[PDB]
């Protein structure tokens, strides 16, 4: 007769490194009022919300980690946002037997299963890139490959996966060069060595520093193409920058051909999931809960896979069905959660929702070239499936892709 | 007699391989706690040292602290941290607790970031603090140029950072910089090939090794050759695949090995009333069968760090304990400031702190025949070096030239 309250202890960056928690905790809300709503779900049992800001710290995120564990109510899972802040509670959470659910973490670190063993994801690991940069070579009949990298755990990580990844379709690294904060030598050393196709992984700012000193080395036009992350701002080479010496019109010239690969967040298509919205009434929703603009909100992108990670819970539990017995001391309930995490398949607001061995989210791609100062979407990649979306947008000088080498 | 309770972090089970720091350097802080108690140097209260274990774990050390908050007394300041992981993550969140954490054996570099951990303090100085030891070391010799051959491990790429940093504005170029993951031969011929005499190295102990055979195999050794490696190797660290023990002896004659000084060498009274040498006796007496830890020294003078900055912390409260909870950031700032005024002579010789990293003694070390022997120690507060007279040896009629 009486619905029990069963909790979730959630991190939310409101500031900090990746403010994603602006965005993500009013979709969590939302997500929680649309489970709960729904009788089909868990009947006996109403989700509901403890948190707190991380501001994307971990240090921050340890005074919290704290006031989530040693005060009642006993929380049965925890949901942290950023990398940093995952890797804390991920490693911590097995001295509570406590799964952990991050909707914005992309760090490939946390996929290890010795560290992380109770961790999972809606968020894609930044390694999720990788199977689509190596279809896109098979393509267009690449072998040699060269990859330029700033120094950070992450692009180390990810390329160390794309490493074992071109080995597994018969294509081999030519050349690996890396920069601090300064790139110009490994620039400089790229067009020493001849190198055509080049995977560069770095953030923002180190990309116009990257393009800036492409435009100098002339390592753009016809010969070479650039695989680079989609996740910049729009129009991020048009960007002033007092550290460039290139201008506008340099940089728009270096960029022009330049591929991109991005996780897949929204479902482009205008089907109905589990909540029965489309990816554009999830939209309109989120944006009236928000009191400033999408595109003033932090983690506006990522708040379909927040939503998502409710509802991969949710359902978890439903496939469980005796939570209110949950113990830190106890693993016994943890297990049945990991085994109900584990075997989750759904249609979310971000499409199909799934994870692999690892906990990691599995999910679409969409590629893009860079068409006359503009992004083109050129393609879609679904990794599991082996599927390719190919849209017949994609455009060269000559009418067609270059080679890797001297031909 | 109301207690100063304070929380106790490190590796104590005898199923974690650094347990042995841990209990190894528990004879020396039961010494130092004993003797302040009897002096009732905090008089009216007495040290409540309370133990946690860490297990060298990051799960069970959060856990540990968690805990001693949780059930434990409240504690005015954390004692401890071993493990560079461990220890990172409880110094990272020490401001949402107001706990000035004091460390004797954590001696990895990101701890010197106070942007990052702005509340801890060590008594030991840091793997990086062998830097400004090494350029008085070359500024001795006239050694202008030098090479640099690193294991590609975050301990010692740390270490080669910070040497740029030091040898910058110094009339010192690196000539040859050179790293390498699990084979040093590609590189130490490369060092060989740029015709480098002085080479700073930093590798481990198994890495040591495989560098004086390519040394030998190299002929990179000799009157017109110095190494300059680390000093904390175990002894005997050689004996324990191409090169003969007799070739890496002869490769290996007259290296330079850099490390903190485990305790004066001054026969001076310290801050007890006991020279380090009369502290050394009562702590090898006090130890029993528990195995010695060359950061004895360092927690015993930990323990007197937090005994001064309580007395300290209790006066600035006079000039205006218990009410503390982790709540009280003015309290907290107090005892800040305090351990910030550190300045007394301690076993380890002056203890005192540059933005919570200790100014020190580094330990200079020569491989003669068949061990390393002290020739010499470099005191970071006055920045000056020592050479012991009639112990460091060349095997040419001078030191060798740097080209
Ligand atoms: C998943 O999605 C949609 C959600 O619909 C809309 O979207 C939300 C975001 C909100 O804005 C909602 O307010 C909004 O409805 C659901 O589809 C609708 O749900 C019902 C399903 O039956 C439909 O409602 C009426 O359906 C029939 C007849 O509809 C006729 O008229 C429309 C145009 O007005 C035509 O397009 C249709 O082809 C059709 O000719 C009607 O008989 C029902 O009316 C009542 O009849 C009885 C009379 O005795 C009453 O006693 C009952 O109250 C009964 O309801 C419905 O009013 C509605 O048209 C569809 N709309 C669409 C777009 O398909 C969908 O069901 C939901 N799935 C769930 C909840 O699992
Ligand atoms: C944290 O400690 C710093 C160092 O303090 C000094 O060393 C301790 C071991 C102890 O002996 C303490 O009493 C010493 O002051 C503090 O920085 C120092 O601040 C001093 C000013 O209070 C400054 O000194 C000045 O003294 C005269 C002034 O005309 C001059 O002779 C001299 O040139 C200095 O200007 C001293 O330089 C400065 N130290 C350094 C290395 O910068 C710091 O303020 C303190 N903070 C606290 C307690 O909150
Ligand atoms: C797609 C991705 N989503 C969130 C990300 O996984 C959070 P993260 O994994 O904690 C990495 C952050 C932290 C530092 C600054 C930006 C990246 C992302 C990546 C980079 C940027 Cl700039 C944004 Cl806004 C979002
Ligand atoms: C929740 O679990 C029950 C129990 O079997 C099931 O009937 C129901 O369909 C599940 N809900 C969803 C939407 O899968």
């Amino acid at each position: 007769s009486e619905r029990r309250a069963v909790y979730i202890g959630a991190l939310f960056p409101m500031s900090g490194g990746w403010p994603g928690g602006q965005a993500c905790q009013p979709a969590v809300e939302m997500a929680l009022e649309d489970v709960n709503s729904r009788r089909d779900i868990l009947p006996d049992y109403e989700l509901k919300l403890i948190h707190h800001d991380s501001k994307c710290d971990p240090g921050q995120a340890t005074k919290y980690l704290y006031e989530l564990l040693y005060n009642d109510p006993i929380k049965i899972i925890l949901m942290p946002g950023c990398s940093s802040v995952s890797t804390l509670v991920a490693e911590a959470a097995r001295m509570w037997n406590l799964i952990v659910l991050s909707y914005g973490s992309s760090s490939p670190a946390l996929s290890n299963r010795q560290r992380f063993p109770t961790f999972f994801r809606t968020h894609p690991s930044a390694t999720l890139h990788n199977p689509t940069r190596v279809k896109l070579f098979e393509k267009w009949g690449w072998k040699k490959i060269a990859t330029i990298q700033q120094t950070t755990e992450v692009f180390t990580s990810t390329l160390d996966d794309l490493e074992e990844r071109v080995k597994e379709a018969g294509i081999e690294i030519t050349f690996r060069q890396s920069f601090f904060s300064d790139p110009a030598v490994p620039v400089k050393n790229l067009k020493r060595q001849d190198a055509r196709i080049i995977v560069g992984l770095f953030y923002e700012t180190e990309a116009r520093k990257v393009f800036c000193e492409v435009y100098k080395e002339r390592l753009f036009g016809k010969k070479y193409v650039w695989f680079l992350i989609g996740w910049y701002a729009d129009n991020w080479f048009k960007i002033y920058d007092p550290s460039i010496n290139c201008t506008v019109d340099e940089m728009t010239e270096a960029v022009e051909g330049h591929i991109t690969t991005e996780i897949v967040m929204l479902n482009p298509a205008n089907t109905r999931s589990i909540s029965n919205m489309t990816s554009q009434e999830f939209v309109e929703k989120l944006t009236k809960r928000l009191k400033r603009h999408p595109e003033e909100t932090g983690g506006f992108q990522e708040a379909p896979l927040a939503y998502d990670a409710i509802w991969a819970l949710a359902l978890a539990l439903n496939k469980t069905s005796r939570l209110e017995d949950f113990n830190y001391n106890n693993q016994t309930i943890t297990d049945q959660i990991y085994r109900a995490m584990n075997s989750s398949s759904f249609e979310g607001v971000s499409g199909h929702v799934v994870f692999d061995a690892s906990g990691s989210r599995m999910a679409w791609t969409l590629i893009e070239q860079l068409q006359g100062g503009s992004y083109k979407k050129i393609g879609y990649y679904d990794s599991t499936k082996d599927d390719l979306s190919w849209s017949k947008t994609d455009k060269w000088i000559g009418g067609s892709p270059p080679a890797d080498d001297y031909k | 007699s109301p207690p100063l309770s304070i929380m106790g972090l490190m590796p104590l089970t005898k199923e974690v391989a650094k347990g042995s720091i841990g209990r190894g350097v528990l004879p020396a802080v039961e010494l130092a706690i004993e003797q302040i108690r009897n002096e009732s140097l905090l008089r009216p209260y007495f040290l409540d040292l309370r133990l946690y274990d860490t297990e060298c774990d990051n799960a069970k050390g959060l856990k540990a602290f968690y805990d001693a908050i949780k059930y434990g007394p409240n504690h005015l300041m954390v004692f401890g941290g071993v493990c560079p992981s461990v220890t990172s993550i409880i110094a990272e969140s020490l401001q949402g607790w107001n706990l000035v954490q004091l460390s004797f054996a954590a001696t990895t570099p990101v701890l010197a970031d106070k942007k990052k951990y702005p509340y801890f303090f060590r008594t030991v100085p840091s793997d990086n603090a062998v830097n400004p030891a090494i350029l008085k070391l070359l500024k001795h010799y006239q050694w202008k140029r030098v090479g640099t051959l690193t294991q590609d491990v975050q301990r010692f790429s740390e270490v080669r950072n910070d040497l740029t940093g030091v040898l910058y504005g110094e009339d010192i170029e690196i000539s040859d910089t050179e790293s390498f993951s699990n084979d040093p031969c590609t590189s130490v011929k490369k060092l060989k090939g740029n015709d480098v005499r002085i080479i700073l190295g930093q590798f481990d102990q198994n890495m040591a090794a495989k560098v004086f055979c390519c040394a030998y195999e190299e002929n990179m050794y000799g009157s017109k050759y110095q190494w300059i490696i680390p000093g904390w190797y175990e002894p005997s660290w050689w004996e324990q695949s191409r090169c003969l023990r007799k070739n890496l002896l002869a490769a290996m004659e007259g290296y330079i090995g850099v490390d903190f000084e485990p305790l004066s060498s001054k026969q001076i009274k310290t801050i007890s009333g006991k020279t380090p040498q009369q502290y050394e006796r009562e702590y090898n007496n006090k130890r029993s069968g528990v195995g010695p830890s060359k950061f004895h020294g360092y927690a015993y003078d930990g323990i007197w760090v937090i005994a001064k900055t309580l007395q300290r912390a209790m006066e600035t409260l006079h000039a205006s304990i218990q009410d503390f909870n982790y709540t009280d950031h003015t309290l907290g700032r107090i005892i800040l400031n305090a351990m910030n005024e550190t300045n007394f002579f301690g076993v380890t010789g002056q203890v005192v702190f540059r933005n919570g990293e200790r100014m020190g003694t580094i330990k200079f070390t020569q491989f003669q025949d068949s061990r390393e022997v002290k020739v010499g120690e470099y005191n970071a507060v006055a920045d000056t070096l020592e050479i012991i007279n009639d112990t460091i040896r060349f095997q040419g009629s001078e030191p060798p030239k740097d080209d």
